[PDB]
Order: C-alpha cells, then sequence, then structure tokens
C-alpha cells in the first residue's frame, strides 16, 4: 500500500561520509516510525537509526555519535547523515516505515561502500 | 545458596496480564522463548512508535539450553491504540512483528548462569539467576550499577549481610570461572579471538513434599550444545565429544563431583527448605487456573501457580503474567479439553 523511495547510496572513502534520503507515497497520515536497517554479512538486517513523526529517535550502538537521523516538518521523507564511516558500515541500507497500525513497509534498499 | 567451589528462532507471544477493559491500567507482554543465541532486539509497539519505558526479565534458559525472556510495561489501552511487538534476532532476515490480537507437588531450587564473550568489547556479558520451583528470587547481571547479587522476592530481602556478601562472592567465582572457560574452550575448538561464544551452567536440586533429597543436576554447556553434565548417580560425568573428554579425565582425577555430590545432596537441600519456610506465604501457595473455553477449539487457562500444567493441534508455550501466575491455551482444528494441574482438586473436562 506504501512505497519508499530511497537515494543517497554509493561509495565513499574512508572517514567520508554519505546523505541517504527516504520519502515515503501515500497518505500524510498512513506512515509513523521512519528509519533504516542494515544488512550484515550473515542473513539479519540490524538497526541503524529511526524517528518518530514526532522526533524521538532510536540509534544502533554501533552508529551511535557518528550518524544522525531527521525528519522533514512537512513530508514523510527522513535523512540519514553518516559521518566518520568505516569499511565496517559497508552494507546494503534498507529504509523501512511503520504504518499507525504496526504495520512495516520496506525498501529495496541502497549499497554503501566505503573504500 | 550456590556452590562455593546451532541456533534457534524465537517464537513470539504478545498478551495482556489481565483481560483488558478500555480505561483500566494493565500490563502488556511480549514473552521470546525457544531462542539461541541470547543476543535479540524486543520492541513494544504503539501505533507505529517506539514506547520508551520498556522492561524485560534477566535472562534464564530452559532445560534444551534454548533462552527466554519477558518484555513488558504499564499501559492503558483505549479505543484507538493498536499494539505489537517487534523481535529481531540472527535467525530473522528482518525483525519479526507480532501484533496483540485483544480478542500436593515436589520442589526444586535452580541456579542458570550465562556467560557470552565480547570480543574487543571488555569482559563477557554474565548474567546468573536463581529459582524456587518458578518464582526467581536472586540475580546478577555484570553490566548492571550495583556488582552484587541482588534478590528479587520479598522472602529473600530478610536476610542480613553475611549472606549477601558470600553470595556476592561465590557469585563472581561463577563469573571468573566462565571468564577462563570461555578462552579454553575457544583453544580446544580451535575458533578464532573474533567470534562470540555462549557457556552455560545449570545445577540445582530437587525434594519431595517430605522435603526429602530426590535428584540432583549439574550441567554444563557450548554454543547451545552440551558439552558435560553430572550423571543422574551424582558420582559420574557425561562427556560430549573428545574435546569434554579431556576435561571429565581432569576431574575425575581431582574428584570434582564428590565436592558437588555434597553440595547437591546436603547444601542445596537445606537451603531449600529455609527457603520455602520463609516463603512459605508465596512459594507454598497454589494457584488454580481460571479457565474458559474458546471458539477452532481453543482451550484457555490464565492466573495458575505453578507453571506445570497439561492440556490435551496446536499447543503454545506457558507464559508468564508477570505477576508471579502463567497463562496457556491449545486449540484442535465430540472434543473434549482436559487439565491436569498441580492446584486442581481433580481433572477436569471442557467441551462445547
Amino acid at each position: 500500500e506504501v512505497k519508499l523511495v530511497e537515494s543517497g547510496g554509493g561509495l565513499v572513502q574512508p572517514g567520508g561520509s554519505l546523505r541517504l534520503s527516504c520519502a515515503a507515497s501515500g497518505s500524510i497520515f498512513s506512515i509513523n516510525t521512519m528509519g533504516w536497517y542494515r544488512q550484515t554479512p550473515g542473513k539479519q538486517r540490524d538497526l541503524v537509526a529511526d524517528i518518530s513523526s514526532g522526533g524521538s529517535t532510536k540509534y544502533g550502538d554501533s552508529v551511535k555519535g557518528r550518524f544522525t537521523i531527521s525528519r522533514d516538518n512537512t513530508k514523510n521523507t527522513v535523512y540519514l547523515q553518516m559521518n566518520s564511516l568505516k569499511p565496517e558500515d559497508t552494507a546494503v541500507y534498507y529504509c523501512y516505515g511503520l504504518s499507525y497500525s504496526n504495520d512495516d513497509y520496506w525498501g529495496q534498499g541502497t549499497q554503501v561502500t566505503v573504500s | 545458596y550456590m556452590l562455593d567451589l546451532i541456533q534457534r528462532t524465537p517464537k513470539i507471544q504478545v498478551y495482556s496480564r489481565h483481560p483488558a477493559e478500555n480505561g483500566k491500567s494493565n500490563f502488556l507482554n511480549c514473552y521470546v522463548s525457544g531462542f539461541h543465541p541470547s543476543d535479540i532486539e524486543v520492541d513494544l509497539l504503539k501505533n507505529g512508535e517506539r514506547i520508551e519505558k520498556v522492561e524485560h526479565s534477566d535472562l534464564s534458559f530452559s532445560k534444551d539450553w534454548s533462552f527466554y525472556l519477558l518484555y513488558y510495561t504499564e499501559f492503558t489501552p483505549t479505543e484507538k491504540d493498536e499494539y505489537a511487538c517487534r523481535v529481531n534476532h540472527v535467525t530473522l532476515s528482518q525483525p519479526k512483528i507480532v501484533k496483540w490480537d485483544r480478542d500436593s507437588g515436589s520442589h526444586s531450587m535452580r541456579y542458570f548462569f550465562t556467560s557470552v564473550s565480547r570480543p574487543g568489547r571488555g569482559e563477557p556479558r554474565f548474567i546468573a539467576v536463581g529459582y524456587v520451583d518458578d518464582t526467581q528470587f536472586v540475580r546478577f547481571d555484570s553490566d548492571a550499577a550495583s556488582q552484587r547479587m541482588e534478590p528479587r522476592a520479598p522472602w529473600i530481602e530478610q536476610e542480613g549481610p553475611e549472606y549477601w556478601d558470600g553470595e556476592t562472592r561465590k557469585v563472581k567465582a561463577h563469573s571468573q570461572t566462565h571468564r577462563v572457560d570461555l578462552g579454553t574452550l575457544r583453544g580446544c575448538y580451535n575458533q578464532s579471538e573474533a567470534g562470540s561464544h555462549t557457556v552455560q551452567r545449570m545445577y540445582g536440586c530437587d525434594v519431595g513434599s517430605d522435603w526429602r533429597f530426590l535428584r540432583g543436576y549439574h550441567q554444563y554447556a557450548y554454543d547451545g550444545k552440551d558439552y558435560i553434565a553430572l550423571k543422574e548417580d551424582l558420582r559420574s560425568w557425561t562427556a560430549a565429544d573428545m574435546c569434554a573428554q579431556t576435561t571429565k579425565h581432569k576431574w575425575e582425577a581431582a574428584h570434582v563431583a564428590e565436592q558437588l555430590r555434597a553440595y547437591l545432596e546436603g547444601t542445596c537441600v537445606e537451603w531449600l527448605r529455609r527457603y520455602l519456610e520463609n516463603g512459605k506465604e508465596t512459594l507454598q501457595r497454589t494457584d488454580a487456573p481460571k479457565t474458559h473455553m474458546t471458539h477452532t477449539l481453543r482451550c484457555w487457562a490464565l492466573s495458575f501457580y505453578p507453571a506445570e500444567i497439561t492440556l490435551t493441534t496446536e499447543l503454545v508455550e506457558t507464559r508468564p503474567a508477570g505477576d508471579g501466575t502463567f497463562q496457556k491455551w491449545a486449540a484442535v482444528v465430540r472434543y473434549t479439553c482436559h487439565v491436569q494441574h498441580e492446584g486442581l482438586p481433580k481433572p477436569l473436562t471442557l467441551r462445547w
């Protein structure tokens, strides 16, 4: 029912930075929390950062301090400012969102590589 | 009173402590169980948003070594609010969301110990819990502030400082032992210093309704698989592979099992009695299931202690209500439901 459009991925040198952006379609009252999980070398995807429409944020321990998530007051759009990137941050970053009925939607993902 | 010497995915249940009444304070529970290893991320969701102040029980595990945890929080559900629980785990491609579908006996003392290594992130994580029957009464967490053995039941708070000091000294000894073993088991299995590994210890004693010694246990596990254990006679060991045989021989040459037998047969029994007496208002009660039928045929049972119960298709694991009682149901697709519980006069029977 909801589509998530991702952008901002790519390649970057160690110590560099990248800004991811995710924009949700559908009704502006159909999505609450938005954020990013990232693929591990294994099977699972780990929490990176997400934010509620009211501004409440939560970060994964391994990116605390370096990564910052933000939201547009108007449109359902979030931004992930990734700073001081290391090779261990290389992964596919998946945007996600939660309906106000706790339904989860997931984007295609954006490969991020750090030399 | 303690001694003085593979991957499984979780099962998720979202439920309330009491039956939900719109506008009446209650408790929202997410019970994750049957998983391995212990790393797990559990969130409680309210209307597509993370609930801020969520607490959780101390890590413990079952006979098969699989862990279980209870995440819970106080809440007052209303008409519009919708709730759920999210769980992440190494066995999941993405976090699973489960929504809150609103619509005369023996005794035992058991201690559970779990150590998990954190390569290049400090000491291993160490958690220890103590049980009498199905009531936890002590705990220890290396990451916690006190660095002490802490009470988790009223009847143990009576104990003075000589008790709590000795318990704190004994648990830290259990911690050091696991730390050493973690590096050792790494060596004997030729694993790298970069991976995370788990060591689990369980021991305790059983007594009949006459408080006389029945059985004793002492088991050890590496990464969720059996490593070494004491036999039922408490005089010999069971090694699980060519690596645990080396330990078995070092322990039979130092007669370790003899010091274990003494505790499991004497000291463990002695303090189990002292606890049973001191907490008789709690431990020696039996609460009977508040039971009725749900129609799919589903048999329900609430607010019963202890957790031992039999319903006789889908059978969901018994779950803590969070107030000391437990819950359970069973389902099947001229039918009867049979309820054998250790607090019911005689077995009950239920049909539509």
